[PDB]
């Protein structure tokens, strides 16, 4: 027997649901979700890490000139200083006073760390649900866990359950990520090829271990002090070192709905939002016959305790008059009033003692107990907290 | 569970205040009635 | 909390304002002022209809007086000197 | 300078833009889209393949009842036959005449063949833009292959160059599509865990290596002939197999705007649809300030000959009088008529002879040659061909 | 390349066509006003 039911997509609440199978005796199942994943693809951009600028051994030519040779390396820059009379520990390195030259070449290259400490710059474009869903059938707590679709079936105790398709589609992160261990922010991140220097994207690479490098860090060469052998420079400093004291916080602490943020894949956890659809098809080997069920006869509903909360907060007593020994299912007939038992135990001239859940300070509800019905009178009290930790109907 | 819209509670006391207003809305729609009938006497008079 | 009181009377009707909230009762006041309205413009037309029954006899002569009085006070005081 | 232009999105076409910075004599710019690729991102559902009906001996209990266990297994079936009198070589296998049963037993599992022999089920979302385009540069063909998207850039003879992003947004896949080998087929798959037996999708696995797997091949056990020992069984035909034979031309033969379908990854090459944006930064190291070139005065415009087709069937001779020596730009100031030169050399008293294409009859065109403009009358005629096999402006 | 909306040629003989229609509309259009000035100087008359 197939039955169809759609509960809110929120994590933490119990639903229940009556099963009632045309000349078979009712079944109520309770249904609680756990969690509720979301992982979107992504194609990697490029990275960036911490620049090296690769700065050799000056060629100091003494009485003649050195001449700049254009090479094909990342900002790749070079100069020649004319008029230079360095000194050593020695003395003078040249011996001409003004005829000597000074070869100052640079470029920049991926740092060691690159491989260690890098930060990814990703495009997320679609993202696919997987999670979590709690059952009590006959008297057990089952896990299932299926992908919210409505296509992929898992069969648990011979009972194929189909999960989704989702109501609504919001994820936490937007067009473009970037994520740098176990944070990830939503940044509009500048393209390949497009870095400016100082700020976030300075040195683009394809992956930690990429050949091929991208550099815009505006590096010159300054002419060397008096007497002095040294390449100085004028260089806008590591933006990726700048971006990692100034990025603020990453979406694990801004993100709307609760969102918690995993790493390694990426993906957001935990997410409320929308409802979700459950069909369950409950074998028949776990259906009884009606003919095979008691009835009842005379009942009065008395509650001695009533407070409105988001728990089980009222106790109420049901007396009743029995045909013979068997199950009978409970079921509130009133939406505001919900009731933790799903079957009791009846045998003739006795009592039954329910635990509800209601919001109302006055409240008036019909208790089905097996196919008769019963009404119950009640006055409930406020509770001593305005604020609770768990999440009700 | 709550949260849901009204109307609800408290009978009587909510009769008492309801029974108040349409009454003469129901008084005015009789005169006028009542009204109509006596001109039309006046147009068969004539 | 809030307590909801049923009444009464009224009274308590106003208490459950704070359950459930934040409207309710201005809704329910703007359709007083709309019930209010409607049998202002009863009344006035009810004035109006008495005016069209003084009508006629509203020329000369005797005749009422009369049935002024019984008469919806106006007929009189009227009907005089 | 930075030369921004739009082309259309037609492979095999020549565009010629005009490149205008003030100050400088003006540059022609020929650019020719070799090929358009657009790669859709994907999401596994499953993979279907052919199955494997495993099958064990027969339990045959002589002088005895063989007794079922539900098993959980994919399609799992099990029957016991009453009655059995089976024969081997030297004789009967059991004592009693009609007090034997047979236990026979069966459940549906993935072929060894489903690592190799296998069909992808994916569900396509967005896609990107990317391909490659060749440009006449300083009187060289180049190669260009960059994402469109805009943001990739690459430096060709010191010039960075930006293609795209995309107009559109056509492409030949929907929502949902099937992957074989080296062909992709716009299917409309049934979803994991609903797949019917002898149809595509009979057998639903997650991955090519994955453990568990759906199964719905309608199994059913039959009895054994007259003193035989064997497993007959009622099984619709592997639903893979029959599609393999019965799913026609792929995306590749039906697609329209010509679209040229590849595997590993699935994307679409060579697509005509919608325009494409390209920005040149062309270095100052190829420009010529106007000073340095020469002017002209009384110009005329002669058409010896003129045919108007696709390519350049139309022959122009223009004569001048120039101040010195130097290059200058022929460019049509007429979108109806281009110019296959993109320039020339002058003199002083001289003539040029430039070849030029048409569509209308009567012909009267602008040539800006150099800073000064003239007036080109034409009367072309009809070619003798009414269908060309080379695109045209 | 190609391939655009016209219209384009071929002069002259082009406008030998076009000239012949859009003449007779001035026409009417001036002996209507015409006929409207006749008008005019009638009620004028009156």
């Amino acid at each position: 027997y197939e039955h169809v039911t759609v509960i809110p997509n929120t994590v933490g609440v119990p639903y229940k649901t009556l099963v009632n199978r045309p000349g078979y005796s009712p079944m109520v199942l309770e249904m609680e979700l756990l969690s509720v994943t979301l992982e979107p693809t992504l194609s990697l951009d490029y990275i960036t890490c911490e620049y090296k600028t690769v700065i050799p051994s000056p060629y100091v030519k003494c009485c003649g000139t050195a001449e700049c040779k254009d090479k094909n390396l990342p900002d790749y820059s070079c100069k020649v200083f004319t008029g230079v009379y360095p000194f050593m520990w020695g003395g003078a390195y040249c011996f001409c006073d003004a005829e000597n030259t000074q070869l100052s070449e640079a470029h920049v290259e991926k740092s060691e760390s690159c491989k260690t400490e890098f930060a990814s710059a990703y495009r997320a474009h679609t993202a696919s649900a997987s999670a979590k869903l709690r059952v009590l059938y006959q008297g057990n707590n089952i896990t299932v866990t299926a992908y919210a679709n409505g296509d992929h079936a898992v069969t648990v105790k011979d009972a194929k359950f189909i999960v989704g398709p989702m109501s609504s589609a919001w994820t936490p992160f937007d067009n473009k990520i970037v994520v740098y261990k176990g944070d990830v922010y939503n940044m509009d991140y500048p393209p390949f090829g497009a870095g400016r220097p100082g700020q976030f994207g300075d040195i683009q690479s394809r992956t930690p271990e990429s050949k091929d490098v991208y550099a815009n860090t505006q590096l010159v060469l300054q002419r060397p002090a008096a007497g002095t052998v040294h390449v100085p420079y004028s260089q806008a400093p590591s933006g990726f070192k700048y971006w990692l004291k100034e990025r603020g916080a990453s979406l694990q602490h801004t993100a709307p709905f609760g969102c918690q943020i995993a790493t390694n894949p990426v993906r957001a956890v935990n997410c409320a939002v929308g409802n979700m659809p459950i069909s369950i098809d409950i074998p028949e080997a776990a259906f009884t016959r009606v003919v095979d069920a008691p009835s009842l006869t005379d009942m009065s509903c008395e509650v001695p305790a009533c407070t409105h909360s988001s728990d089980f907060g009222g106790v109420a007593i049901i007396k009743y008059a029995a045909s013979k020994k068997g199950k009978c299912a409970v079921h509130s007939m009133t939406n505001a009033v919900t009731i933790r038992e799903a079957e009791i135990e009846v045998e003739g001239n006795s009592q039954l003692q329910i635990s509800f859940s209601t919001a109302l300070a006055s409240a008036e509800f019909r208790v089905q107990v097996c196919s008769t019905q019963v009404h119950c009178a009640a006055e409930c009290h406020p509770p001593k907290d305005h604020i609770v930790n768990y999440p009700a109907s | 569970h709550t949260t849901l819209g009204v109307q609800d509670i408290s009978t009587t006391a909510m009769s008492w205040v309801q029974k108040i207003t349409g009454g003469v809305g129901l008084i005015v729609a009789v005169a006028a009635l009542i009204l109509i009938v006596v001109l039309c006497v006046s147009f068969s008079r004539h | 909390s809030t307590n909801g009181t049923a009444h009464g009377h009224p009274h308590e009707i106003i208490l459950y304002y704070y359950e459930l909230y934040p409207t309710m009762t201005v809704v329910i006041v703007s359709v007083a002022s709309f019930v209010l309205l409607s049998m202002v413009g009863t009344a006035v037309g009810m004035c109006v209809c008495a005016r069209r029954r003084c009508i006629t006899p509203y020329e000369l002569t005797p005749g009422a007086t009369v049935p002024f009085l019984l008469s919806l006070l106006c007929c009189v005081r009227t009907t005089k000197a």
